[PDB]
């Protein structure tokens, strides 16, 4: 094996050149984000989800 | 509801375009030095534009050539240029290059003519004619409508010379040397391009379309300076600032 | 095509003055004028090419200058022989286009 | 309100590209020839 | 020397075709051009058209469109303009010019051929 | 030295007419509660446009890259009731203060616009695709301290096509003035029913901005919403 592959054509792993050192591919960290208000009437505060 | 009425609502600011000094002219300018001739306020027949058969490779991209009249546009940006035989395939959006990377280099969003003569008359000396300039080494892929009139002296390989031609140390600008014995592939091409924009500024700068006089609130088939559509006009109390 | 009117049309001269007259065009012919004469009987002798520089070879009796449309040239020394119908060319736009003349005479 | 904002975004999906040189179709008609001018129509016609 | 020599005076009907010279020695007859004017007695120069110097291909100004053709004949340094059907507004006299592809300024020299029609 | 603009530095997208309705734009605008540098005069960058505010003492304004007769520069003059707009090659003092409008060769474009003019002239420079646009308001002011409080949209009055490359400007015991600068940010603005633009907002300076944004009014509701995605 040179790399491995995760479902539907993304690629898990692969092993590096000049090396041969197995190395682990995951993706950085995502997410939505999210705002708690009260409503612009009673104050500007803002939680931030 | 048809409309029973097609009104024509075009400027009448009847003075012509100055297309006989763009086209008509004896310097040409090189291609990296081309000149930029700014053509607005006025009324432009691109009739007789089309209908001359010196031209060879016309090749209008985003509006046909038939259809062009009708219309009214922003402004005209007339670039002018000379280049050789066969670097027109260059003149085109997407395509890259010598004459397309690092002399001139056209928008992806391109909405103009490509127009150019072949003048073999014109523009070779049995000798060669040497001011006709192209830069071939150039460390910058340049951005469209850009301006490499610099003549610094070009390092490649380790060492910079800074101020003298020698050893991997060429200068940018070489003469094509234009003879009247070269094929077609290397005759000059005088090539002026229209580069036009459709909606950024006020439309002024069109054809001899003769003006109806407007009517009212019957619903007709209106034509405001390159805008086309159907509707009913109104007198209206929107405070239209003047710009 | 460029409509090139040139004034004053006939005008008097004097020995040893300074005169001055103009060659107007229509469009811009920004820095492209030649100039010339005609004696009766004779081919026209050219004395100023591109507005300013003067050629070789010509008695220097005087000097052009100008920018835009409004050009002209100055005569610093004038003599009565010369009585020329001075020519501008202008070398911008197909057709090259000339001037109808401005004819010098002694009083 | 849901009904009001699906109309809203109707009329505001006329103003779509969808790869387009122009959205509105009288420009795009006005200016170009027909047998060149079809895929450029049915790009929009698709899209909406 | 570099002179331009032109033939003599011309008198014809109007309608006939004749052929005036213009013999050049003395400078490189390839590397400039062949420029051509006519003068009206009450007016001044008129321009009609240059002429490449290896083929001869005859583009003319935008007046004198119609039935004037310039001739030249290459290695014996001629450069013959003949005029075809002459008018009786064609009483004009046409001097030869030595005018460039590139410097278009002329020090036009001839000894004008002095058409008279009538 | 630093202070902070409120709420300045808004124009007109697209030269366009809008009445009642609430329109989002992507365009160099100048954020709101950004550092803004105040001046009591040296070289100053332009970059990708200038925010100008000043309170017969000021004067006009010159526009360049070097000022050293290479490039084609602006110079904007308002003399005898009778502004004269020249783009020539002219070679700037080291202490400008007619030395500055000396020497006008190479001239390619000249104009004569109409004239304007305890108070505020806010305008607004910008320069893209080559066009070079003015913005420009008057609007009387009641503090010298700081910059006040307060709404003006700004319209545009004269639209120059020069296309040169804009680096650098200048203005020609004294007044003061206030440089603010641009950037590619999205807008919501509120055009009224008479056609003037009352209020906006800067989308990414606030999470509740983020929902007036998103949600495309300048009242949000109590309760949960999603604006974006972090990465
Ligand atoms: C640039 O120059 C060309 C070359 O002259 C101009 O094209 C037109 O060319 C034709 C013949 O080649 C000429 O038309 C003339 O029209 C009059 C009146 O109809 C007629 O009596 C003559 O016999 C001749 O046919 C003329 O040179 C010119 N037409 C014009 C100027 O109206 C062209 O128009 C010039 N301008 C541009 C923007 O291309
Ligand atoms: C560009 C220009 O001046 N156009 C004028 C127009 O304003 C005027 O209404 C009309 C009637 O005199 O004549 C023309
Ligand atoms: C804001 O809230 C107060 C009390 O919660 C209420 O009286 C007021 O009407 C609200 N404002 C609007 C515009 O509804
Ligand atoms: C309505 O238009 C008038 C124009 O005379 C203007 O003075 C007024 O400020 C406008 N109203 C608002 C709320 O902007």
């Amino acid at each position: 094996q040179q790399f491995g592959r995760d479902i539907a054509d993304t690629t898990d792993a692969v092993r590096d050149p000049q090396t041969l050192e197995i190395l682990d591919i995951t993706p950085c960290s995502f997410g939505g984000v999210s705002v708690i208000t009260p409503g612009t009437n009673t104050s500007n505060q803002v939680a931030v989800l | 509801v048809q409309p029973t009425e097609s009104i024509v609502r075009f400027p009448n600011i009847t003075n012509l375009c100055p297309f006989g000094e763009v086209f008509n002219a004896t310097r040409f300018a090189s291609v990296y030095a081309w000149n930029r001739k700014r053509i607005s306020n006025c009324v432009a027949d691109y009739s007789v534009l089309y209908n001359s058969a010196s031209f060879s490779t016309f090749k209008c991209y985003g509006v046909s050539p038939t259809k062009l009249n009708d219309l009214c546009f922003t402004n005209v940006y007339a670039d002018s240029f000379v280049i050789r035989g066969d670097e027109v395939r260059q003149i085109a959006p997407g395509q890259t290059g010598n004459i397309a990377d690092y002399n001139y280099k056209l928008p992806d969003d391109f909405t103009g003519c490509v127009i150019a003569w072949n003048s073999n008359n014109l523009d070779s000396k049995v000798g060669g004619n040497y001011n006709y300039l192209y830069r071939l080494f150039r460390k910058s892929n340049l951005k469209p409508f850009e301006r490499d009139i610099s003549t610094e002296i070009y390092q490649a390989g380790s060492t910079p010379c800074n101020g003298v031609k020698g050893f991997n140390c060429y200068f940018p600008l070489q003469s094509y040397g234009f003879q009247p014995t070269y094929g077609v592939g290397y005759q000059p091409y005088r090539v002026v391009v229209l580069s036009f924009e459709l909606l950024h500024a006020p439309a002024t700068v069109c054809g001899p379309k003769k003006s109806t006089n407007l009517v009212k609130n019957k619903c007709v088939n209106f034509n405001f300076n390159g805008l086309t559509g159907t509707g009913v006009l109104t007198e209206s109390n929107k405070k239209f600032l003047p710009f | 095509d460029i409509q090139m009117t040139q004034s004053p049309s006939s005008l008097s001269a004097s020995v040893g003055d300074r005169v001055t007259i103009t060659c107007r065009a229509s469009q811009s012919v920004s820095n492209f004028l030649h100039w010339y004469q005609q004696k009766p009987g004779k081919a026209p002798k050219l004395l100023i090419y591109y507005a300013s520089q003067s050629i070789s070879g010509v008695p220097s009796r005087f000097s052009g200058s100008g920018s835009g449309t409004d050009f002209t040239l100055t005569i610093s020394s004038l003599q009565p022989e010369d009585f020329a119908t001075y020519y501008c060319q202008q070398s911008n736009t197909w057709p090259l286009t000339f001037g109808q003349g401005t004819k010098l005479e002694i009083k | 309100n849901q009904n009001a904002q699906a109309l809203n975004t109707l009329v505001k999906q006329l103003s779509s590209n969808f790869g387009a040189i122009s959205s509105v179709l009288n420009d795009i008609l006005s200016r170009l020839d027909p047998p060149e001018a079809e895929v450029q129509i049915d790009r929009l016609i698709t899209g909406r | 020397q570099v002179q331009l020599v032109q033939s003599g005076s011309e008198l014809k009907k109007p309608g006939a075709s004749v052929k005036v010279s213009c013999k050049a020695s003395g400078y490189t007859f390839t590397d400039y051009g062949m420029n051509w004017v006519r003068q009206a007695p009450g007016q001044g120069l008129e321009w009609m058209g240059w002429i490449n110097t290896y083929s001869g291909e005859p583009t003319y100004a935008d007046d004198f469109r119609g039935r004037f053709v310039f001739s030249l004949d290459t290695s014996v340094s001629t450069a013959y303009l003949q005029i075809c059907s002459l008018k009786a507004e064609d009483t004009a006299v046409y001097y030869c010019a030595r005018g460039g592809n590139w410097d278009w300024y002329f020090d036009v020299w001839g000894q004008g051929t002095l058409v008279t029609v009538s | 030295a630093y202070t902070n603009s409120f709420t300045r530095g808004v124009y007109y997208p697209d030269k366009v007419f809008r009445s009642s309705v609430l329109h989002s734009t992507q365009d160099l605008f100048l954020p709101f509660f950004s550092n803004v540098t105040w001046f009591h005069n040296p070289v100053l960058p332009f970059n990708d446009g200038v925010y100008f505010a000043s309170t017969n003492i000021i004067r006009g304004w010159i526009f360049g890259t070097t000022l050293d007769s290479k490039t084609q520069s602006l110079l904007i003059v308002n003399n005898a009731t009778n502004v004269v707009i020249k783009v020539c090659e002219f070679q700037f003092c080291n202490d400008p203060f007619f030395r500055v409008y000396s020497s006008a060769n190479n001239c390619t474009f000249e104009y004569v616009s109409q004239p304007f003019l305890k108070n505020l002239r806010e305008f607004v420079f910008k320069n893209i695709d080559g066009y070079f646009k003015i913005y420009s308001k008057h609007t009387p002011i009641n503090l010298v301290r700081g910059l006040p409080q307060g709404f003006s949209a700004l319209e545009p009055l004269v639209d120059l096509p020069i296309g040169i490359n804009i680096t650098r400007f200048q203005t020609l015991g004294a007044a003061a003035y206030y440089v603010g600068y641009l950037q590619p940010r999205t807008f919501l603005l509120k055009y009224n029913e008479n056609g003037t633009i009352t209020d906006a907002v800067d989308c990414a300076l606030d999470p509740l901005s983020e929902t007036k944004c998103t949600l495309k009014s300048f009242t949000v509701e109590k309760g949960i919403y999603q604006t974006s995605n972090f990465r």
